[PDB]
C-alpha cells in the first residue's frame, strides 16, 4: 500500500528515490482479490494487482484515497496511456493474464513509457497527411487535419483539450497542404489550404464563414508554408505556395484579407518535369533569412529579396548511391549546418554542405532496420543536435547529430508514419505530433526530451543494475 | 663522423631490393646522433620482423625536436609500417612516450592549416591504437592528468569509460584543472558517488567556477525550476556558486568550437574503413547541509535579482542561530519558509515583514 513506501530523496534524476518496508504491524482498499476471497493459495502473482493498485493511486494521486472507473474520466490527470494499459492488464481477475514481476520491470524499463504523453485514435475515416498546430497559448489547443474521399475537399478540428472533433466538407476540390498565418495585432488567425483543381480557401477560426478563394494557377498544389521574419524585426510575414508547375508564388498576409486577392510575386522555378515539393525555414538564426526548398531535382536558398543565392543539383548523387532512387524528387529538406535531404521512395539520407555544395554523409537507415521497407518519409529536427526520422514502416529513428548514432527505435505504435512535426500546446511545453497508419490513423504526442530521457534512464539504470550486483556480492562476501 | 655521409650511402642501397641485421646498427648511431641522422631515418624500412629501447629511441628521437616538419611526418609514416607489422607494437608504444608527442602535436594549432595529408597520416595512426579500448582509457587517465580538454573531447567521443578508475573526476578536481575539462567529465556518464566525492575535493580547495560546474549536475532539476541542495553537507554557502545555477537569461547559446568532434568523426571513417580493408527558480532546498549562517547573502552577486522571485526556501535541520534582515527584505515572494530543527533563541519579528508570506514553520 502506498502508506508502505518510502522516499528518500525528490530528485528525479537519482540512483535511489523509493523503498518498500513492511512495517510490522489484505486492508479493504488494496484487497487482491485472490486474497480478499480467501479461496487461494499465495502465488508470486498476487502481488501484481496490489502493485497495480498503487500504479492507479499514483496516476490518481491518491484520489481513491480521499472493476475500477476510467482513471482519466474519474479524476483529472493526463492520460499518459501505457502506464493506463499496464494498470489495465494487469488488474484481471484470470491469474494467468498478470505478467510477470520480471515482465512489469522490463515493459516498465521503456522510455518511452514516460515518453508518450497522449494517444488520440481517430474515428474510422481517410486518413490525415495534412497537419497544422495551433499558435494559441489558451485553452484553444486543436489541429486541423484534413482529408480527401471524394472529388470535392474536406477539413477536420479536432481539439485535444476536449478530445472531439468536427469534421465537413467545405472546399469544392481537394486539400492536399495547409499553412496557418497569425497576426495577433489585428488578431487575425486564418488557415490556408490549396485545392487540386489550382485555386486555395483562406478561412478564418474565428468565424467558419469567412471563406474566399484566392487566384487560380495551372497545375495543382504541392506544398504551402507561412514565414514569420524573426518576432524581433520589422519585417512584413509572407505566404509562400509552392505548385507543381514549379510557380513559386508569394501571398502577403494583408493582402490576403480581401477576396480575389492577387499574388504579388512569382518564381518559375521549375516545371511539371521537377515540380517543387517542399520548403523550410534555416534552423540557426545565422541564416534566418536564407530560405530553402526541395524544387524536384533542384534545391534554391533565397534571401529576403526572393533572388535566388545558390542552386544545387541532385542529379550528383546517383555517382556513389544507386540510380533508381536519386532519380526521384526530394520530399523533405532539412536546414542547419548541413543539409539533410530526403526523396521520394528512397531509404538512404544524403547529407550537403551550403558551402561546397557537396555531398557530405549518406544516412543508411536499411541497415538500421536491420539491425532490430525502410523508405524514409519525414524528418525533423531540434536545437539539442537531435533529428528524429520517420520511415515508411512505421517506424521512428532517433539519431545524434554529434555522433550520428542511432538513439532509439520506435515501432508497434503505427504501421506507416505519414507526417510528423513539432507543436507547443497551451501549457507552453514543446511536444512531437506523429501521425501513422493502423486503415486507422492513430495520431501519438511525444516529450521532446525523448533522447536525453532514453539517455538518463539508461545510465540510471545502469548504476542501479551495478549497485545492486556491488552490495549483493558484498553481503555474500 | 663520417657515419653522416655513411647513412647518405645507407639511403642510397635500401632501395635495391634484398636489402637483408643492419637495424642495430642505426638505432646506435641515431642513440649516438640526435638531429642529423635523425632527418635521415625515414630510411628505416621494415627490420627485424622485439627490443623496447628501439621503439623507445624512436619516439624520444620524435619527441626531442617536435618542430621539425619532415621528421614528423616521416616519422609517422616509420610507426604506422611497424604497427601494422604488429599489433603488440601499439601497447609498448602508448605505455612509453606516444601521449607526450601527439598530444603536443595535434593541440599545437594543428587546424587551420593546409597539413591535410599530415593530418590524414595522425588519423590513421589514431584508429590503429583505437583498437584495445583498455589503451584508451589510458590514454584518458594521461589527457586527464595533463590540462588538455582539446582532446579529452575526442576520447570520449570514440568510447572511453570515463568511471574507470578514486575515479577520473576525482583526479581531476584534485590538481588545479579548466572548467572545459570537468564539464566534458561530467557530460559522459560518471558515478554519483564520485560526483560527490569531487564535490567534498573542490569544497577543499574554494573554486566557485568547479562547483558551480558539479552542483549544476548533482542538485538541478530544469523541468522542477528547483535547486535541491538536500544533505550534501555543505560547511557553508556562497552566492557565487549558486550564480549559474539560476537561468540568468542574459546568457545564450554558442558553439565555441567543432574541432574536435570533426577530429572524433573522421578518425573513427578512418577505423571503419581500416576494419572493412522568464522560468526562474521557484525553489531552494540547502536542509541538512551542516549550516552554520547564511550571512554571506547580502547584495549578492547576480544572486540577489533572482532570490525576489524564490517561492519556497527550506533551511530545516541545519544549525542556524539567526535569520539575516536584509534576507528577509530581498525575498519579496516567499510563501513556505522552513526553519524547523535549526538552534534558534528569539523569534526574529522581521520575519513576519515578508510581503507574501503564507507558511511559516
Ligand atoms: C521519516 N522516516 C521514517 O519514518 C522511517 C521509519 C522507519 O521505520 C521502520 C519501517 C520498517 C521497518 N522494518 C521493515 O520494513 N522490515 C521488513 C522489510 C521487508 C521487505 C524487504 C520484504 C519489504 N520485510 N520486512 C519484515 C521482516 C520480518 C517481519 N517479521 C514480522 C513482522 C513483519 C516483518 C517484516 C523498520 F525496522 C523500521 C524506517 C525508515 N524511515
Amino acid at each position: 500500500k502506498p502508506h508502505n513506501v518510502l522516499l528518500f530523496t525528490l530528485y528525479p534524476n537519482a540512483a535511489i528515490i523509493a523503498k518498500i518496508a513492511d512495517y510490522g504491524i489484505g486492508t479493504p482498499g488494496f484487497r487482491a482479490p485472490e486474497v480478499a476471497r480467501g479461496n487461494v493459495i499465495y502465488n508470486q502473482q498476487a502481488d501484481v494487482y496490489s502493485f497495480g493498485l498503487l500504479l492507479y493511486d499514483i496516476l490518481t494521486t491518491g484520489g481513491r484515497i480521499v472493476k475500477l472507473p476510467d482513471p482519466v474520466k474519474e479524476y483529472g490527470c493526463a492520460p499518459w496511456p501505457m502506464v493506463e494499459k499496464l494498470i489495465k492488464q494487469c488488474l484481471k481477475e484470470n491469474p494467468q493474464e498478470r505478467p510477470t514481476s520480471a515482465q512489469v520491470f522490463d515493459i516498465l524499463n521503456s522510455a518511452e513509457l514516460v515518453c508518450l504523453t497522449r494517444r488520440i485514435l481517430l474515428p474510422k475515416n481517410v486518413i490525415v497527411e495534412c497537419m497544422v498546430a495551433t499558435h494559441h497559448n489558451s485553452r484553444n489547443a486543436s489541429i486541423w487535419l484534413g482529408c480527401g474521399h471524394t472529388d470535392r475537399g474536406q477539413l477536420s478540428f479536432l481539439d485535444l483539450n476536449t478530445e472531439g472533433y468536427t469534421s465537413e466538407e467545405v472546399a469544392d476540390s481537394r486539400i492536399l497542404c495547409l499553412a496557418l498565418v497569425h497576426l495577433p495585432v489585428e488578431k487575425e488567425s486564418w488557415i490556408v489550404s490549396g485545392t487540386q483543381s489550382g485555386t486555395l480557401l483562406v478561412i478564418n477560426t474565428e468565424d467558419g464563414k469567412k471563406r474566399h478563394t484566392l487566384e487560380k494557377m495551372t497545375d495543382s498544389v504541392t506544398c504551402l508554408y507561412c514565414n514569420s521574419f524573426s518576432k524581433q524585426s520589422k519585417q512584413k510575414n509572407f505566404l509562400l505556395v509552392g505548385t507543381a508547375d514549379g510557380k513559386l508564388a508569394i501571398f502577403e498576409d494583408k493582402t490576403v484579407k480581401l477576396k480575389g486577392a492577387a499574388p504579388l510575386k512569382i518564381l518559375n522555378i521549375g516545371n511539371v518535369s521537377t515540380p517543387l515539393m517542399c520548403l523550410s525555414e534555416s534552423t540557426n538564426s545565422t541564416e534566418r533569412n536564407v530560405m530553402w526548398g526541395g524544387c524536384g531535382t533542384k534545391i534554391f536558398s533565397f534571401s529576403n529579396d526572393f533572388t535566388i543565392q545558390k542552386l544545387i543539383e541532385t542529379r550528383t548523387s546517383q555517382l556513389f548511391s544507386y540510380a533508381a532512387f536519386s532519380d526521384s524528387n526530394i520530399i523533405t529538406v532539412v536546414v542547419d549546418t548541413a543539409l539533410y535531404i530526403a526523396k521520394q521512395n528512397s531509404p538512404v539520407v544524403e547529407v550537403w554542405d551550403k558551402k561546397t555544395e557537396k555531398l557530405c554523409g549518406l544516412i543508411d537507415c536499411v541497415h538500421f532496420l536491420r539491425e532490430v521497407s525502410g523508405r524514409v518519409k519525414t524528418l525533423c529536427l531540434q536545437k539539442n543536435t537531435a533529428l528524429w526520422i520517420g520511415t515508411g514502416g512505421g517506424h521512428i529513428l532517433l539519431l545524434d547529430l554529434s555522433t550520428r548514432r542511432l538513439i532509439r527505435v520506435i515501432y508497434n505504435f503505427c504501421n506507416s508514419v505519414r507526417v510528423m512535426m513539432t507543436a507547443q500546446l497551451g501549457s507552453l511545453k514543446n511536444v512531437m505530433l506523429v501521425l501513422g497508419y493502423n486503415i486507422q490513423s492513430c495520431l501519438t504526442v511525444w516529450d521532446i526530451n525523448l533522447p536525453h530521457e532514453v539517455q538518463n534512464l539508461e545510465k540510471h539504470i545502469e548504476v542501479r543494475k551495478e549497485l545492486a550486483e556491488k552490495m549483493r556480492r558484498t553481503s555474500v562476501e | 663522423g663520417i657515419q653522416k655521409c655513411g647513412l647518405k650511402v645507407i639511403s642510397s642501397i635500401v632501395h635495391f631490393p634484398d636489402a637483408l641485421g643492419a637495424m642495430d646498427s642505426v638505432l646506435h648511431t641515431l642513440q649516438m646522433y640526435p638531429d642529423d641522422q635523425e632527418i635521415q631515418c625515414l630510411g628505416l624500412s621494415l627490420i627485424g620482423y622485439t627490443g623496447h629501447l628501439l621503439a623507445k629511441i624512436l619516439v624520444s628521437s620524435l619527441y626531442r625536436f617536435k618542430d621539425v616538419a619532415e621528421i614528423q611526418t616521416k616519422g609517422f609514416q616509420t610507426i604506422l609500417a611497424i604497427l601494422k607489422l604488429s599489433a603488440s607494437f601499439s601497447k609498448l608504444l602508448v605505455h612509453h612516450s606516444f601521449d607526450l608527442v601527439i598530444f603536443h602535436q595535434m593541440s599545437s594549432n594543428i587546424m587551420e592549416q593546409k597539413d591535410q595529408q599530415f593530418l590524414n597520416l595522425c588519423c590513421k595512426c589514431f584508429a590503429k591504437v583505437a583498437m584495445d579500448d583498455y589503451l584508451k582509457n589510458v590514454m584518458l587517465e594521461r589527457a586527464c592528468d595533463q590540462n588538455n580538454s582539446i582532446m579529452v573531447e575526442c576520447l570520449l567521443l570514440l568510447g572511453a569509460d570515463a568511471n574507470q578508475a578514486s575515479s577520473l573526476i576525482c583526479q581531476v578536481c584534485e590538481k588545479e584543472s579548466s572548467p572545459k575539462l570537468v564539464e566534458l567529465l561530467l557530460n559522459s556518464g560518471s558515478r554519483e558517488q564520485d560526483v560527490r566525492k569531487a564535490l567534498t575535493i573542490s569544497i577543499g580547495k574554494g573554486d566557485s567556477q568547479i562547483i558551480s560546474l558539479l552542483l549544476r549536475r548533482l542538485a538541478l532539476d530544469v523541468a522542477n525550476n528547483s535547486i535541491c541542495l538536500g544533505g550534501f553537507c555543505i560547511g557553508k554557502v556562497e552566492p557565487s556558486w549558486l550564480g549559474p545555477l539560476f537561468p540568468d537569461k542574459t546568457s545564450n547559446l554558442r558553439k565555441q568550437t567543432n574541432i574536435a568532434s570533426t577530429l572524433a568523426r573522421m578518425v573513427i571513417r578512418y577505423q571503419m574503413k581500416s576494419a572493412v580493408e522568464r522560468e526562474y527558480i521557484t525553489s531552494l532546498d540547502l536542509s541538512a547541509n551542516e549550516l552554520r549562517d547564511i550571512d554571506a547573502l547580502s547584495q549578492k552577486c547576480c544572486i540577489s535579482v533572482h532570490l525576489e522571485h524564490l517561492e519556497k526556501l527550506e533551511l530545516h535541520q541545519n544549525a542556524l542561530t539567526s535569520f539575516p534582515q536584509q534576507l528577509c527584505e530581498t525575498l519579496k515572494s516567499l510563501t513556505h519558509l522552513d526553519l524547523h530543527s535549526n538552534k534558534f533563541t528569539s523569534f526574529p519579528s522581521y520575519l513576519l515583514k515578508m510581503s507574501c508570506i503564507a507558511n511559516l514553520d
